[PDB]
Protein backbone atom coordinates (compact mmCIF):
# COMPACT_ATOMS: atom_id res chain seq x y z
CA UNK A 1 0.00 0.00 0.00
CA UNK A 2 2.51 2.71 1.01
CA UNK A 3 5.57 1.03 -0.72
CA UNK A 4 3.90 0.90 -4.33
CA UNK A 5 2.75 4.39 -4.03
CA UNK A 6 6.55 5.42 -4.05
CA UNK A 7 7.62 3.04 -7.45
CA UNK A 8 3.68 4.90 -9.00
CA UNK A 9 4.51 8.09 -8.01
CA UNK A 10 8.12 7.36 -9.96
CA UNK A 11 6.24 6.52 -12.82
CA UNK A 12 4.18 9.40 -12.64
CA UNK A 13 6.85 11.85 -12.28
CA UNK A 14 9.21 9.37 -14.63
CA UNK A 15 6.46 10.46 -17.52
CA UNK A 16 6.18 13.68 -16.53
CA UNK A 17 9.66 14.33 -16.67
CA UNK A 18 10.32 12.39 -20.19
CA UNK A 19 8.47 15.41 -22.37
CA UNK A 20 10.49 17.80 -22.12
CA UNK A 21 13.18 16.35 -24.38
CA UNK A 22 10.66 15.97 -27.14
CA UNK A 23 10.61 20.41 -27.18
CA UNK A 24 13.81 21.65 -25.01
CA UNK A 25 15.88 20.34 -28.61
CA UNK A 26 14.13 22.36 -30.71
CA UNK A 27 13.59 25.53 -28.46
CA UNK A 28 17.01 25.96 -29.33
CA UNK A 29 16.48 26.18 -32.82
CA UNK A 30 13.69 28.55 -32.45
CA UNK A 31 15.77 30.74 -30.42
CA UNK A 32 18.34 30.55 -33.45
CA UNK A 33 16.03 31.48 -35.99
CA UNK A 34 15.52 34.74 -34.05
CA UNK A 35 19.46 34.82 -33.46
CA UNK A 36 19.44 34.57 -37.06
CA UNK A 37 16.79 37.39 -38.04
CA UNK A 38 19.09 39.19 -35.22
CA UNK A 39 22.28 38.36 -37.23
CA UNK A 40 20.78 39.82 -41.02
CA UNK A 41 20.95 43.07 -39.97
CA UNK A 42 24.07 44.11 -41.28
CA UNK A 43 23.73 44.87 -44.70
CA UNK A 44 24.91 47.54 -47.54
CA UNK A 45 28.62 46.41 -47.48
CA UNK A 46 30.40 46.76 -50.64
CA UNK A 47 34.39 46.03 -51.58
CA UNK A 48 37.15 47.86 -52.51
CA UNK A 49 40.89 47.96 -53.44
CA UNK A 50 43.99 49.99 -52.72
CA UNK A 51 46.79 51.31 -54.95
CA UNK A 52 48.40 54.62 -53.72
CA UNK A 53 48.14 55.72 -50.40
CA UNK A 54 49.48 59.17 -49.31
CA UNK A 55 47.68 60.12 -46.02
CA UNK A 56 48.44 57.01 -42.76
CA UNK A 57 45.05 58.47 -42.00
CA UNK A 58 43.07 58.18 -45.47
CA UNK A 59 44.02 56.49 -48.70
CA UNK A 60 42.22 55.49 -51.68
CA UNK A 61 40.31 52.96 -53.06
CA UNK A 62 39.35 51.20 -56.49
CA UNK A 63 36.17 49.54 -56.47
CA UNK A 64 35.34 46.90 -58.72
CA UNK A 65 32.40 48.99 -60.78
CA UNK A 66 35.38 50.95 -62.14
CA UNK A 67 34.70 54.15 -60.46
CA UNK A 68 37.51 54.47 -57.78
CA UNK A 69 36.51 56.80 -54.56
CA UNK A 70 38.71 57.47 -51.22
CA UNK A 71 37.76 56.64 -47.33
CA UNK A 72 38.96 57.02 -44.14
CA UNK A 73 39.48 55.32 -40.96
CA UNK A 74 37.49 53.27 -38.70
CA UNK A 75 38.27 53.73 -34.72
CA UNK A 76 38.19 49.87 -34.27
CA UNK A 77 40.67 48.63 -36.63
CA UNK A 78 44.44 49.59 -36.84
CA UNK A 79 47.20 50.28 -39.42
CA UNK A 80 47.93 46.64 -39.79
CA UNK A 81 45.41 45.67 -42.53
CA UNK A 82 45.40 49.27 -43.72
CA UNK A 83 48.96 48.60 -46.03
CA UNK A 84 47.80 48.94 -49.35
CA UNK A 85 47.60 45.78 -51.43
CA UNK A 86 45.12 43.95 -49.72
CA UNK A 87 41.72 44.12 -50.65
CA UNK A 88 39.69 45.46 -48.32
CA UNK A 89 35.51 46.40 -48.27
CA UNK A 90 33.71 49.42 -47.80
CA UNK A 91 30.27 50.41 -46.76
CA UNK A 92 27.35 52.30 -48.02
CA UNK A 93 26.80 54.74 -45.22
CA UNK A 94 30.11 57.36 -44.69
CA UNK A 95 32.28 54.62 -46.73
CA UNK A 96 33.53 53.44 -43.43
CA UNK A 97 35.52 50.22 -43.33
CA UNK A 98 34.10 46.83 -41.62
CA UNK A 99 36.98 44.41 -42.41
CA UNK A 100 39.31 43.25 -45.06
CA UNK A 101 38.66 41.35 -47.81
CA UNK A 102 41.31 38.09 -48.48
CA UNK A 103 42.11 37.56 -52.16
CA UNK A 104 42.12 33.88 -53.94
CA UNK A 105 59.68 16.57 -52.60
CA UNK A 106 59.62 13.54 -55.31
CA UNK A 107 59.44 9.71 -54.83
CA UNK A 108 59.11 7.22 -57.87
CA UNK A 109 56.83 4.08 -57.34
CA UNK A 110 57.49 1.85 -60.40
CA UNK A 111 57.03 -1.54 -60.94
CA UNK A 112 58.63 -3.30 -64.24
CA UNK A 113 56.83 -6.48 -63.46
CA UNK A 114 53.09 -5.90 -63.95
CA UNK A 115 50.90 -2.98 -63.39
CA UNK A 116 49.01 -1.33 -61.02
CA UNK A 117 50.51 1.00 -59.51
CA UNK A 118 47.89 4.42 -59.85
CA UNK A 119 46.00 1.60 -57.52
CA UNK A 120 49.22 1.87 -55.45
CA UNK A 121 48.99 5.42 -55.27
CA UNK A 122 45.12 5.20 -55.18
CA UNK A 123 46.36 2.86 -51.87
CA UNK A 124 48.22 5.76 -50.57
CA UNK A 125 45.92 8.42 -51.31
CA UNK A 126 43.22 6.43 -49.71
CA UNK A 127 45.28 5.71 -46.58
CA UNK A 128 46.74 9.22 -45.49
CA UNK A 129 46.13 11.57 -48.28
CA UNK A 130 44.59 14.46 -46.57
CA UNK A 131 45.59 16.87 -49.54
CA UNK A 132 43.53 17.29 -52.88
CA UNK A 133 45.55 18.57 -56.30
CA UNK A 134 45.23 16.05 -58.97
CA UNK A 135 47.11 17.02 -62.20
CA UNK A 136 46.07 14.55 -65.37
CA UNK A 137 48.61 13.63 -67.44
CA UNK A 138 46.93 14.34 -70.27
CA UNK A 139 46.81 17.89 -69.50
CA UNK A 140 49.99 18.55 -71.97
CA UNK A 141 48.90 17.65 -75.35
CA UNK A 142 51.10 20.89 -76.90
CA UNK A 143 48.70 20.84 -79.74
CA UNK A 144 49.95 25.03 -80.05
CA UNK A 145 53.41 26.10 -80.47
CA UNK A 146 54.32 24.74 -76.98
CA UNK A 147 54.17 27.65 -74.12
CA UNK A 148 54.23 24.70 -71.12
CA UNK A 149 56.30 26.94 -69.32
CA UNK A 150 53.88 29.01 -67.95
CA UNK A 151 51.45 26.33 -67.24
CA UNK A 152 53.95 25.02 -64.69
CA UNK A 153 55.03 28.26 -63.13
CA UNK A 154 51.55 29.04 -62.84
CA UNK A 155 50.52 25.37 -61.60
CA UNK A 156 53.10 25.79 -58.85
CA UNK A 157 52.40 29.18 -58.17
CA UNK A 158 49.10 27.76 -57.43
CA UNK A 159 50.37 25.11 -55.30
CA UNK A 160 52.71 27.68 -53.11
CA UNK A 161 49.15 29.89 -53.15
CA UNK A 162 47.33 26.73 -51.88
CA UNK A 163 49.25 24.71 -48.95
CA UNK A 164 47.82 21.44 -50.09
CA UNK A 165 49.13 19.87 -53.02
CA UNK A 166 50.21 16.32 -53.29
CA UNK A 167 50.08 15.37 -56.80
CA UNK A 168 49.85 11.79 -58.54
CA UNK A 169 51.29 10.87 -61.62
CA UNK A 170 50.02 7.95 -64.36
CA UNK A 171 50.07 7.17 -67.29
CA UNK A 172 53.17 8.69 -68.76
CA UNK A 173 54.06 5.94 -70.57
CA UNK A 174 51.85 7.44 -73.47
CA UNK A 175 53.63 10.66 -73.81
CA UNK A 176 56.94 9.48 -72.44
CA UNK A 177 61.06 13.56 -83.85
CA UNK A 178 60.41 15.95 -81.49
CA UNK A 179 58.38 13.85 -78.88
CA UNK A 180 61.24 13.92 -76.65
CA UNK A 181 61.98 17.84 -77.44
CA UNK A 182 58.58 18.74 -75.19
CA UNK A 183 59.75 16.14 -72.63
CA UNK A 184 63.31 17.84 -72.24
CA UNK A 185 61.20 21.20 -71.56
CA UNK A 186 58.67 20.22 -69.14
CA UNK A 187 61.24 18.33 -67.28
CA UNK A 188 63.99 20.81 -67.45
CA UNK A 189 61.22 23.40 -66.20
CA UNK A 190 60.38 21.30 -63.47
CA UNK A 191 64.23 21.68 -62.17
CA UNK A 192 63.79 25.18 -62.86
CA UNK A 193 61.00 25.29 -60.29
CA UNK A 194 62.01 22.56 -57.89
CA UNK A 195 66.00 22.86 -57.98
CA UNK A 196 66.15 26.92 -56.59
CA UNK A 197 64.13 28.64 -53.98
CA UNK A 198 61.01 26.29 -54.33
CA UNK A 199 58.80 25.16 -51.03
CA UNK A 200 60.04 21.84 -51.52
CA UNK A 201 58.41 20.95 -47.53
CA UNK A 202 54.51 21.57 -49.18
CA UNK A 203 54.57 20.36 -52.50
CA UNK A 204 54.44 16.71 -52.99
CA UNK A 205 54.56 14.27 -56.36
CA UNK A 206 54.08 10.86 -56.84
CA UNK A 207 54.79 9.73 -61.14
CA UNK A 208 53.47 5.73 -62.08
CA UNK A 209 54.29 4.28 -65.55
CA UNK A 210 52.98 0.50 -67.24
CA UNK A 211 56.06 -0.31 -68.79
CA UNK A 212 59.72 -0.60 -68.12
CA UNK A 213 61.21 -0.08 -71.20
CA UNK A 214 59.58 3.35 -71.32
CA UNK A 215 60.78 4.67 -68.13
CA UNK A 216 61.54 8.12 -69.81
CA UNK A 217 65.32 7.52 -68.42
CA UNK A 218 65.40 11.61 -68.53
CA UNK A 219 62.88 10.65 -65.10
CA UNK A 220 65.13 7.96 -64.03
CA UNK A 221 67.96 10.23 -63.98
CA UNK A 222 68.49 11.50 -59.81
CA UNK A 223 66.81 15.28 -59.15
CA UNK A 224 63.31 14.70 -60.34
CA UNK A 225 62.95 11.51 -58.90
CA UNK A 226 65.22 10.89 -55.93
CA UNK A 227 62.93 8.00 -54.10
CA UNK A 228 63.24 5.12 -56.42
CA UNK A 229 61.41 2.03 -54.76
CA UNK A 230 60.98 -1.50 -57.27
CA UNK A 231 57.74 -3.21 -57.56
CA UNK A 232 58.63 -6.88 -57.60
CA UNK A 233 56.92 -8.49 -54.83
CA UNK A 234 53.55 -6.38 -54.05
CA UNK A 235 54.44 -6.50 -50.65
CA UNK A 236 53.29 -9.82 -49.07
CA UNK A 237 52.93 -8.54 -45.74
CA UNK A 238 51.42 -5.19 -46.31
CA UNK A 239 49.09 -6.95 -48.76
CA UNK A 240 48.52 -8.77 -45.29
CA UNK A 241 47.73 -6.53 -43.69
CA UNK A 242 45.46 -4.16 -45.59
CA UNK A 243 43.29 -7.35 -46.05
CA UNK A 244 43.56 -7.96 -41.66
CA UNK A 245 42.62 -4.20 -41.26
CA UNK A 246 40.18 -3.39 -44.24
CA UNK A 247 38.81 -7.04 -43.77
CA UNK A 248 36.97 -5.67 -40.68
CA UNK A 249 33.05 -4.23 -41.74
CA UNK A 250 32.92 -6.62 -44.68
CA UNK A 251 30.94 -9.82 -43.25
CA UNK A 252 31.87 -13.45 -44.88
CA UNK A 253 32.03 -17.20 -44.25
CA UNK A 254 33.35 -18.05 -41.13
CA UNK A 255 35.89 -20.89 -42.32
CA UNK A 256 38.16 -18.03 -44.40
CA UNK A 257 41.63 -18.62 -44.75
CA UNK A 258 43.78 -14.97 -45.85
CA UNK A 259 46.63 -16.76 -46.90
CA UNK A 260 44.70 -18.67 -49.59
CA UNK A 261 43.35 -15.36 -51.25
CA UNK A 262 46.35 -13.25 -50.60
CA UNK A 263 48.49 -15.90 -52.88
CA UNK A 264 45.27 -16.19 -55.54
CA UNK A 265 45.61 -12.51 -55.92
CA UNK A 266 49.33 -10.98 -56.28
CA UNK A 267 50.76 -8.84 -58.59
CA UNK A 268 48.97 -5.30 -58.54
CA UNK A 269 48.43 -4.38 -54.88
CA UNK A 270 46.66 -5.14 -51.60
CA UNK A 271 44.15 -2.44 -52.00
CA UNK A 272 42.91 -4.44 -55.20
CA UNK A 273 42.94 -7.36 -52.99
CA UNK A 274 40.50 -5.21 -51.12
CA UNK A 275 38.76 -4.72 -54.25
CA UNK A 276 38.25 -8.57 -54.95
CA UNK A 277 36.87 -9.12 -51.24
CA UNK A 278 34.61 -6.23 -51.68
CA UNK A 279 33.85 -7.64 -55.15
CA UNK A 280 32.94 -10.76 -53.76
CA UNK A 281 30.47 -9.10 -51.64
CA UNK A 282 29.40 -7.20 -54.79
CA UNK A 283 28.23 -10.79 -55.83
CA UNK A 284 27.10 -11.96 -52.40
CA UNK A 285 24.62 -9.10 -51.98
CA UNK A 286 23.83 -10.23 -54.97
CA UNK A 287 23.22 -13.39 -54.11
CA UNK A 288 21.02 -11.96 -50.77
CA UNK A 289 23.14 -13.48 -48.54
CA UNK A 290 25.60 -12.76 -45.70
CA UNK A 291 28.17 -15.48 -45.30
CA UNK A 292 27.76 -17.71 -48.87
CA UNK A 293 29.96 -21.45 -49.47
CA UNK A 294 33.61 -19.93 -50.76
CA UNK A 295 33.02 -21.60 -53.94
CA UNK A 296 31.54 -17.80 -55.14
CA UNK A 297 34.51 -16.40 -53.77
CA UNK A 298 36.97 -18.24 -55.51
CA UNK A 299 34.77 -16.97 -58.59
CA UNK A 300 35.57 -13.43 -57.43
CA UNK A 301 38.84 -14.48 -56.80
CA UNK A 302 39.65 -16.36 -60.15
CA UNK A 303 37.67 -14.50 -62.50
CA UNK A 304 37.83 -11.26 -60.93
CA UNK A 305 41.43 -11.42 -60.08
CA UNK A 306 42.36 -13.08 -63.48
CA UNK A 307 39.84 -10.45 -65.26
CA UNK A 308 42.09 -7.74 -64.13
CA UNK A 309 45.52 -9.80 -64.67
CA UNK A 310 43.96 -9.96 -68.85
CA UNK A 311 42.15 -6.25 -69.04
CA UNK A 312 45.47 -5.02 -67.08
CA UNK A 313 46.63 -3.81 -70.24
CA UNK B 1 89.55 -24.89 -37.54
CA UNK B 2 88.78 -21.09 -39.05
CA UNK B 3 91.34 -18.74 -40.79
CA UNK B 4 88.98 -16.18 -41.80
CA UNK B 5 91.40 -14.99 -44.58
CA UNK B 6 89.75 -16.70 -47.57
CA UNK B 7 86.27 -16.27 -45.89
CA UNK B 8 86.69 -12.52 -45.93
CA UNK B 9 88.81 -12.32 -49.34
CA UNK B 10 85.60 -13.97 -51.09
CA UNK B 11 83.02 -11.46 -50.12
CA UNK B 12 85.35 -8.40 -49.47
CA UNK B 13 86.17 -9.37 -53.40
CA UNK B 14 83.40 -10.24 -54.70
CA UNK B 15 80.30 -7.57 -53.48
CA UNK B 16 78.63 -6.54 -57.12
CA UNK B 17 80.21 -9.03 -59.53
CA UNK B 18 76.43 -10.72 -60.06
CA UNK B 19 75.23 -6.86 -59.81
CA UNK B 20 77.73 -5.57 -62.86
CA UNK B 21 76.44 -7.94 -65.62
CA UNK B 22 72.48 -7.63 -64.65
CA UNK B 23 72.02 -4.12 -66.83
CA UNK B 24 68.42 -3.66 -65.08
CA UNK B 25 69.19 -2.33 -61.85
CA UNK B 26 66.67 -4.22 -59.39
CA UNK B 27 67.37 -2.22 -56.12
CA UNK B 28 66.20 -4.92 -54.42
CA UNK B 29 66.61 -3.27 -50.72
CA UNK B 30 64.01 -6.15 -49.34
CA UNK B 31 66.51 -9.19 -48.76
CA UNK B 32 69.29 -6.58 -48.65
CA UNK B 33 68.26 -6.04 -45.30
CA UNK B 34 68.00 -9.76 -44.17
CA UNK B 35 71.53 -10.56 -45.81
CA UNK B 36 73.34 -8.18 -44.09
CA UNK B 37 71.20 -9.01 -41.19
CA UNK B 38 72.74 -12.19 -41.06
CA UNK B 39 75.90 -11.17 -41.53
CA UNK B 40 75.73 -9.20 -38.34
CA UNK B 41 73.83 -11.81 -36.48
CA UNK B 42 76.59 -14.66 -37.55
CA UNK B 43 79.20 -11.96 -36.53
CA UNK B 44 77.10 -10.95 -33.88
CA UNK B 45 77.30 -15.10 -32.47
CA UNK B 46 81.53 -15.05 -33.26
CA UNK B 47 82.15 -11.46 -32.20
CA UNK B 48 82.51 -12.16 -28.16
CA UNK B 49 85.69 -14.34 -28.17
CA UNK B 50 86.78 -16.44 -31.23
CA UNK B 51 90.32 -14.62 -32.86
CA UNK B 52 91.87 -11.24 -31.91
CA UNK B 53 93.45 -11.32 -35.63
CA UNK B 54 90.49 -11.39 -38.43
CA UNK B 55 88.18 -9.10 -36.09
CA UNK B 56 90.32 -5.89 -37.03
CA UNK B 57 90.11 -6.52 -40.44
CA UNK B 58 86.57 -7.36 -40.41
CA UNK B 59 85.90 -4.12 -38.87
CA UNK B 60 87.95 -2.27 -40.59
CA UNK B 61 86.57 -3.94 -43.80
CA UNK B 62 82.31 -2.91 -43.10
CA UNK B 63 82.93 0.35 -41.50
CA UNK B 64 84.51 1.02 -44.97
CA UNK B 65 81.45 -0.65 -46.44
CA UNK B 66 79.15 2.06 -44.36
CA UNK B 67 80.39 4.67 -46.22
CA UNK B 68 80.48 2.96 -49.27
CA UNK B 69 77.15 1.98 -49.08
CA UNK B 70 75.56 5.50 -48.91
CA UNK B 71 71.77 3.36 -49.17
CA UNK B 72 70.38 1.51 -45.95
CA UNK B 73 68.26 1.78 -43.16
CA UNK B 74 71.18 3.56 -41.29
CA UNK B 75 70.46 0.40 -38.57
CA UNK B 76 73.08 -2.07 -38.66
CA UNK B 77 75.55 0.67 -40.17
CA UNK B 78 75.34 2.41 -36.06
CA UNK B 79 74.89 -1.07 -34.93
CA UNK B 80 78.75 -1.96 -35.90
CA UNK B 81 80.04 1.44 -35.23
CA UNK B 82 78.70 1.15 -31.85
CA UNK B 83 79.43 -1.96 -31.22
CA UNK B 84 83.12 -1.21 -32.15
CA UNK B 85 82.94 2.47 -30.32
CA UNK B 86 81.49 0.23 -27.08
CA UNK B 87 85.34 -1.81 -27.35
CA UNK B 88 87.14 1.61 -28.20
CA UNK B 89 85.95 2.90 -25.13
CA UNK B 90 87.56 0.18 -22.85
CA UNK B 91 90.38 0.06 -26.07
CA UNK B 92 91.90 3.16 -24.52
CA UNK B 93 92.02 4.75 -28.33
CA UNK B 94 89.53 7.86 -28.67
CA UNK B 95 91.25 8.79 -31.84
CA UNK B 96 88.10 6.83 -33.51
CA UNK B 97 86.06 9.71 -31.58
CA UNK B 98 85.87 11.79 -34.96
CA UNK B 99 84.91 8.93 -36.95
CA UNK B 100 81.90 7.95 -34.66
CA UNK B 101 80.66 11.65 -34.32
CA UNK B 102 81.41 12.17 -38.11
CA UNK B 103 79.51 9.41 -39.55
CA UNK B 104 76.56 9.63 -36.91
CA UNK B 105 75.55 12.53 -38.68
CA UNK B 106 75.33 10.93 -41.58
CA UNK B 107 73.65 7.81 -39.69
CA UNK B 108 71.01 10.07 -38.30
CA UNK B 109 69.70 11.85 -41.81
CA UNK B 110 67.91 10.76 -44.43
CA UNK B 111 65.37 8.44 -42.95
CA UNK B 112 62.79 8.69 -39.47
CA UNK B 113 63.81 6.57 -36.74
CA UNK B 114 62.12 7.40 -33.37
CA UNK B 115 63.73 4.71 -30.87
CA UNK B 116 66.84 4.02 -32.21
CA UNK B 117 67.97 8.00 -32.73
CA UNK B 118 67.20 8.02 -28.55
CA UNK B 119 68.76 4.93 -28.31
CA UNK B 120 72.06 5.71 -30.26
CA UNK B 121 72.01 9.44 -29.62
CA UNK B 122 73.71 9.01 -26.43
CA UNK B 123 77.15 8.09 -27.90
CA UNK B 124 77.46 11.67 -28.93
CA UNK B 125 77.57 12.53 -25.46
CA UNK B 126 79.23 9.67 -24.31
CA UNK B 127 83.24 9.85 -25.52
CA UNK B 128 82.77 13.50 -25.29
CA UNK B 129 83.78 13.70 -21.81
CA UNK B 130 86.97 11.88 -22.95
CA UNK B 131 87.08 14.45 -25.78
CA UNK B 132 85.63 17.85 -24.29
CA UNK B 133 86.09 19.88 -27.26
CA UNK B 134 83.97 22.91 -26.79
CA UNK B 135 82.97 23.46 -30.57
CA UNK B 136 81.98 19.67 -31.07
CA UNK B 137 79.51 20.20 -28.03
CA UNK B 138 78.35 23.70 -29.86
CA UNK B 139 77.59 21.79 -32.94
CA UNK B 140 75.90 18.45 -31.86
CA UNK B 141 72.82 20.60 -27.95
CA UNK B 142 72.20 22.17 -30.99
CA UNK B 143 72.36 19.32 -33.23
CA UNK B 144 70.83 17.07 -30.71
CA UNK B 145 67.54 19.22 -29.89
CA UNK B 146 66.51 20.19 -33.43
CA UNK B 147 62.66 18.76 -32.75
CA UNK B 148 61.77 16.95 -29.67
CA UNK B 149 59.83 17.72 -26.45
CA UNK B 150 57.92 14.51 -24.82
CA UNK B 151 56.70 12.26 -27.54
CA UNK B 152 57.58 9.83 -30.37
CA UNK B 153 60.57 8.69 -27.77
CA UNK B 154 59.34 5.96 -24.73
CA UNK B 155 62.07 4.42 -22.29
CA UNK B 156 61.23 5.03 -18.46
CA UNK B 157 65.15 6.17 -17.74
CA UNK B 158 64.20 9.24 -19.98
CA UNK B 159 64.51 11.69 -17.18
CA UNK B 160 68.05 10.54 -16.31
CA UNK B 161 68.91 11.00 -19.99
CA UNK B 162 67.89 14.52 -19.98
CA UNK B 163 69.84 15.06 -16.28
CA UNK B 164 72.76 13.82 -19.19
CA UNK B 165 72.48 16.14 -21.89
CA UNK B 166 72.86 19.74 -20.40
CA UNK B 167 75.25 18.45 -17.35
CA UNK B 168 77.84 18.76 -19.84
CA UNK B 169 76.52 22.15 -21.57
CA UNK B 170 76.82 23.07 -17.28
CA UNK B 171 79.82 21.77 -17.36
CA UNK B 172 81.24 23.84 -20.61
CA UNK B 173 78.94 26.98 -19.53
CA UNK B 174 78.74 28.60 -16.32
CA UNK B 175 75.23 29.49 -15.65
CA UNK B 176 73.15 30.03 -18.44
CA UNK B 177 73.27 26.18 -19.26
CA UNK B 178 70.60 25.53 -16.30
CA UNK B 179 68.53 27.78 -16.86
CA UNK B 180 66.56 25.98 -19.32
CA UNK B 181 67.64 22.88 -18.23
CA UNK B 182 66.47 22.74 -14.62
CA UNK B 183 62.91 24.69 -15.32
CA UNK B 184 61.82 21.46 -17.30
CA UNK B 185 62.39 18.87 -14.52
CA UNK B 186 58.91 19.70 -12.68
CA UNK B 187 57.62 16.70 -14.55
CA UNK B 188 60.28 14.46 -13.49
CA UNK B 189 58.69 13.95 -9.35
CA UNK B 190 55.83 12.77 -11.06
CA UNK B 191 57.33 9.78 -13.65
CA UNK B 192 59.03 8.68 -10.34
CA UNK B 193 59.11 8.31 -6.44
CA UNK B 194 59.32 11.44 -5.01
CA UNK B 195 61.69 10.41 -1.82
CA UNK B 196 64.31 11.25 -3.82
CA UNK B 197 63.41 14.43 -5.53
CA UNK B 198 63.61 15.96 -2.42
CA UNK B 199 67.74 16.17 -2.99
CA UNK B 200 67.89 16.66 -6.67
CA UNK B 201 64.63 18.33 -8.05
CA UNK B 202 63.78 20.46 -5.02
CA UNK B 203 67.46 21.64 -4.57
CA UNK B 204 67.65 22.32 -8.38
CA UNK B 205 64.19 24.13 -8.72
CA UNK B 206 65.92 27.30 -7.36
CA UNK B 207 69.26 27.48 -8.79
CA UNK B 208 67.26 28.40 -12.22
CA UNK B 209 65.14 31.06 -11.06
CA UNK B 210 67.81 32.68 -8.96
CA UNK B 211 70.53 32.56 -11.98
CA UNK B 212 68.04 33.50 -13.56
CA UNK B 213 68.25 36.70 -15.76
CA UNK B 214 67.21 39.94 -14.11
CA UNK B 215 65.79 41.93 -17.13
CA UNK B 216 62.35 40.27 -18.00
CA UNK B 217 62.59 36.31 -16.66
CA UNK B 218 63.02 37.35 -12.94
CA UNK B 219 59.81 38.79 -13.08
CA UNK B 220 57.21 35.88 -14.54
CA UNK B 221 59.48 32.44 -13.39
CA UNK B 222 59.26 33.49 -10.00
CA UNK B 223 55.27 32.39 -10.48
CA UNK B 224 55.87 29.25 -11.72
CA UNK B 225 56.62 27.62 -8.46
CA UNK B 226 54.91 29.78 -6.00
CA UNK B 227 51.87 28.21 -5.09
CA UNK B 228 53.68 24.67 -4.71
CA UNK B 229 52.96 22.94 -1.13
CA UNK B 230 56.47 21.02 -1.26
CA UNK B 231 58.26 24.79 -1.31
CA UNK B 232 57.29 25.70 2.20
CA UNK B 233 58.32 22.85 3.31
CA UNK B 234 62.49 23.37 2.19
CA UNK B 235 64.59 25.42 4.89
CA UNK B 236 65.28 27.56 1.95
CA UNK B 237 61.84 28.97 1.28
CA UNK B 238 62.66 32.20 3.79
CA UNK B 239 65.72 32.52 1.34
Amino acid sequence: DYRKKLLEHKEIDGRLKELREQLKELTKQYEKSENDLKALQSVGQIVGEVLKQLTEEKFIVKATNGPRYVVGCRRQLDKSKLKPGTRVALDMTTLTIMRYLPREKGCLLYGPPGTGKTLLARAVASQLDCNFLKVVSSSIVDKYIGESARLIREMFNYARDHQPCIIFMDEIDAIGTSADREIQRTLMELLNQMDGFDTLHRVKMIMATNRPDTLDPALLRPGRLDRKIHIDLPNEQARLDILKIHAGPITKHGEIDYEAIVKLSDGFNGADLRNVCTEAGMFAIRADHDFVVQEDFMKAVRKVADSKKLESK
Amino acid sequence: ILVAVVKMCYEAKEWDLLNENIMLLSKRRSQLKQAVAKMVQQCCTYVEEITDLPIKLRLIDTLRMVTEGKIYVEIERARLTKTLATIKEQNGDVKEAASILQELQVETYGSMEKKERVEFILEQMRLCLAVKDYIRTQIISKKINTKFFQEENTEKLKLKYYNLMIQLDQHEGSYLSICKHYRAIYDTPCIQAESEKWQQALKSVVLYVILAPFDNEQSDLVHRISGDKKLEEIPKYKD
